[PDB]
RNA sequence: AUAAACCGGGCUCCCUGUCGGUUGUAAUUGAUAAUGUUGAGAGUUCCCCGCGCCAGCGGGG
């Protein structure tokens, strides 16, 4: 019923080089809709279930930053969940406050574009699961909870 | 004859920066669900204050401060050669209702537009009551007489008898209530912006710098719906009973300035400097804005100026059958009931002369 | 006579990375909800103030540092046999507002413009000021008394007096708050672009890994005017020749001049193919006869040069724009109609405009 | 004097693909709203650096790498006949910033160019400073005084004393930041490409026929546009402070190169040895190329070549009398105030004389 | 909406020689310029100018030949038949780049190559499901072709 | 026609001034799209008019 996660990311890194470069050419979520590497990459992944589509072009779109640019790393398993995305954002030092901003209220296909920007500029360490699961639903609730975490943390951090 | 004029424009911007906030981000606000870039409307009234058009065809404009002891000393310097100089810090004590000692600091209640006429009318008639003798709340009494005598003073500072004066201290608070004769709204995009940011350094010519964050600066370009109306008869009222036509001759300024002026901000390192590509004026019972006309956000195509002006142009249509609206009404267009003018003069003419020329 | 001029300039690049961000990527901006390249107008004011041209044709630029310490030791190599080491250190102390010490960083409050022209003038007047016995204070108050006395040093730092200068701390706070003469415009392009991308590597020539580099080619509108009154004003009372020629240097660089930007490797040492100068009341740029993205046909540097001759057609009809103005094209097809006066070289144009619109 | 050289070039290649990315797709750009087959700077700098008319004419070149251990094996080969090895290994971990071990891997922080001469210069400077016990410190502090000296090995690397260098670590990040006398763009073609695909199998010679699928390699002809053009001021500051005269004539092998080197790129298969068919030389006070005159994409009648050719012809007209362009000029072509040469040796030398 | 089987019908029984007449166009609006075309789709709503482009498209693919398109009912399980992208990959002549290079390849640029496929693999496949696929024709109705294509090359192997 | 009815929270206000994101970098080496094939047959060609020995001939679309 949902979607597997680890599995994919585990994918994404053990994909041939070349498949993987025909991927890292989209500029825009959709495109990947145009490039046989990519639909046989989600294929396991229930791709051929309508309801997972949107969901899958997301995270296949950031995780198409780089090979490993998303460092994934489990939680501790005293704390309920890992780091979030903009925790993980902020903590790399690298990513300015602005360009959070400008995230959450950008457009549809311009923030995902904006995300991977930043996810190549900062390789984040983070809980992979559980950004996928907020692109999974990625609304106003999710875009403002990045910009909490982000100033939280920087704020502490 | 109808009391009110509209005066609407569509003005298209480049990138630039024309207004910001306490953390320096464009100002906004949201309009059918969508966020738009704003202008707000002091900050165009200043604009026109301190324009260039208008000082050199409306006059001076007022002086806005608490600092009176600085306006004192500018008093004494333009009126010297006609009043005494305590009859000026008399004046200007009557008026503020703060001593005026020879004290460098002196601060008003809060920031308040002098015009300068005004207070020289003023040092006429705190002269007279000084010659006879006269208490303070009698002069009072006497200048509560005849307010027009006052407002007749609004004529060298145009700019109060447009967007109005409250008052809270000194004999001002009786006699210095000026209510506004135009209204004008925030300019507000006619599309959905999302704002782009430039990421600029500064290079230091004595030393190389390496790792460095940028400074940001929000920056966007839009096609902005300028409204304002002028109110004739309380323009009227607050200039001392002026005939109707040098109210129409201020509201024919007006129309020019809201068509060419831009803010001034950010435009020394963006310079949008462009002039308004739609103006039109329209004459009415009732005063009436077209912001609705982009409620539905303006969708692209072939820029965002063209679908402005038609979105525009039916709104206009539709709320002009709508409603039964026959005034006079005249639009002026770059772009290839209503009177088409070639040139923004022709429209200027046209409003000077109560729109049927 | 017309207070502002105009200096409007279409000039088309061949693929390169002129201006860039902290992710290596095109600056760009929207406009007619279509995306241009962008040059920030900082970009383009540096190149200028860095040039050559303006090394040869308007004298040496201003020092902008926030380095007290360095500049401490540079006034007294450039100023030492002229003046104490003391009344030096004294200067810049009072103009900054920090203590000028022997210590090795003393940093201001920002990156400011200095002159070293100015400083020596103040460090006259700090010396006169020495041997009065008068106190800080007055000295700075009778300072105030005449500004323009010091803006005349901005002679020796003309670009100052074109972009201005805000100031913090100090008595520059009081003296120092120049109003820039020059306003310039951030350079777009007339149409979209959408990026290219260079997929590079580097080989290793001891053994037998691939980078990404954003380019793009691109027609762009470069606009800047020149507050005229106001240049005069800055440079202690000039004459309006000197003004107008100063504005003539700017003409000439704002159509040869090109940021530095990953030239060495793209190379886009292009020179404008159209500059129009004209001379204004009320400054316009002409930016909106692209709102509408140009759309190319048999390139994109002809359709934008047509673009601008009509709105420049329109917006001159509908506003009534009587004002002495010229044209240099590269192109041959149809110009704006004969109220521009058209110029076969950039030379004549410059001349043109040196004398104030009327050769 | 003028102190710029601007180097033009038309040359058409035949089928071939001259320069492609990761997934084996021809490199290109949009000139003009239309695509362009694009030949990078950095192909055709590698180009000409690897070139023999390079090894013959110019010399030596500079050794990028990254590996340290390789190249502190290189370096005792080289050098163990005028320093003794540790002389060598300490002057290269000055230089690199890392520790040279007799360890198998030593990485640099990223690939840099390596002059061999230079590094010598610097061994006898480590030399000099170990026999006379000063710190290291200093010696850096005495070598800062004195950069020129440095900079009059770059005769034996002159790639680097044209295309520069960037330090970002050992005491290079202080001496080796060198800045590149040649400026050059990106080769793009002067007319619009839609590009071919080979679509290829491979036999098996055991295998009884059958249908296999095939595979595909994107190819297609063009006449491009190179433009260079050489700082000379910088590049006689950049080899020590060398006469004007050693700079005429490496840009004279620079013209050549740019006139005849083409890269590599699948040229057993393609073979696209094209010579150029057009080269102009321009000197000038400031530099200028001249894409703008192919912004327009040139139409073809009778090939790309000829209107190729016209185009550039009219508008160098038309950029010389606009901007006034007093300036020495010269054009070479194979067709029938710009000097003509009918030979490029002629050209060449007219560029040795200082257009004169 | 058009009636599909009809056309389909209609172009099995039609004559020899209009049909040859009709193949040797090398563009769908060239099918203009020729009367048997007109005769053939004018009971299928041709006068309706909303249904000329589709009209257009269909033939032109129907015109590789009598029985180069092969059709196939569905199965009653199924809820729909074999769309084109399966048809393709299923004949096992067809080459993914094709495929690829077809679906970024311009109005126009786009029947043509279509057509080139088609009689190169002589597909059986759903016709009316093909009708409609053809009848929009648009950036989702292409990337599904290439999604179809992919996905049972993949399945099949 | 209800703790209701009657019943404005209302007037005034730039967020302004200063700022290159810059230096360096081959995507490169290997590769038949190949085997087999009459376009044969067949006078239909839809309309008007003239002539005819009603076999057809001719003019115009």
């Amino acid at each position: 019923d949902e979607i597997d996660a680890m599995a994919l990311y585990r994918a994404w890194q053990q994909l041939d080089n070349g498949s993987c470069a025909q991927i890292r050419r989209v500029s825009e979520p959709d495109e990947l809709r145009d490039i046989p590497a990519f639909y046989r990459l989600v294929q396991p992944f229930g791709w051929e279930n309508p309801r997972h589509q949107q969901a899958l072009l997301r995270m296949v779109f950031c995780l198409s930053a780089g090979k490993n640019v998303i460092r994934h790393q489990d939680k501790k398993s005293e704390q309920t969940t890992g780091i979030s995305l903009g925790r993980a954002l902020a903590n790399s030092g690298r990513i300015n406050e602005r360009r959070i901003f400008q995230l959450i209220r950008a457009d549809r296909t311009a923030d995902m574009v904006q995300l991977r920007r930043l996810l190549t500029h900062a390789e984040p360490v983070l809980d992979w699961p559980l950004m996928a699961r907020m692109l999974t639903w990625w609304g106003k609730r999710e875009r403002q909870q990045l910009l909490e975490d982000f100033v939280l943390t920087t704020n502490k951090n | 004859m109808s009391n009110f004029i509209n005066i609407h424009v569509l003005i298209s911007h480049s990138p630039s920066c024309l207004n910001r906030d306490d953390m320096n981000m464009q100002k906004d606000a949201i309009f059918g669900g969508k966020r738009r870039v704003r202008i707000s409307s002091q900050s165009l009234k200043r604009a026109m204050r301190k324009s260039g058009y208008y000082a050199q065809n409306i006059g001076e404009s007022s002086l806005r401060t608490i600092h009176l002891a600085q306006l004192r000393d500018v008093l004494r310097q333009k009126l010297g050669e006609r009043f005494d100089q305590k009859i000026i810090d008399k004046t200007l004590a009557l008026l503020s209702g703060k001593s005026v000692d020879e004290a460098e600091k002196i601060s008003a209640d809060a920031v308040t537009p002098w015009v300068v006429g005004e207070i020289a009318w003023f040092c006429e008639q705190v002269a007279k009551a000084e010659a006879d003798n006269l208490d303070d709340k009698k002069l009072l009494k006497v200048l509560k007489e005849d307010i027009a005598a006052i407002r007749v003073n609004l004529q060298q500072g145009v700019d109060i008898a447009l967007s109005g004066r409250m008052a809270t201290s000194g004999m001002m608070t009786e006699l210095g209530k000026v209510d506004g004769a135009m209204s004008i709204a925030h300019a507000i995009t006619t599309h959905q912006v999302d704002s782009d940011i430039d990421w600029f350094t500064a290079v230091d010519d004595l030393q190389e710098q390496g790792s460095a964050h940028l400074g940001t600066q929000e920056f966007s370009s839009g096609v902005f719906y300028r409204y304002a109306n002028i109110n004739l008869a309380q323009l009227q009222e607050n200039l001392g009973g002026a005939s109707r036509e040098q109210a129409l001759e201020i509201a024919t300024h007006v129309v020019h300035m809201l068509a060419t002026e831009v803010p001034g901000a950010k435009q020394r390192t963006y310079a949008a400097f462009n002039p308004a590509d739609m103006v039109m004026v329209n004459f009415s019972d009732m005063p009436l804005s077209m912001a609705n006309a982009f409620e539905k956000a303006v969708k692209a195509k072939d820029g965002f100026l063209q679908p402005s002006i038609q979105a525009f142009n039916q709104y206009w249509d539709r709320v002009a059958n709508g409603y039964g609206l026959n005034g006079a009404a005249a639009q002026f267009s770059l772009s290839d009931q209503v009177k088409q003018m070639p040139t923004l003069e022709q429209l200027k003419s046209w409003v000077r002369n109560n729109g049927e020329a």
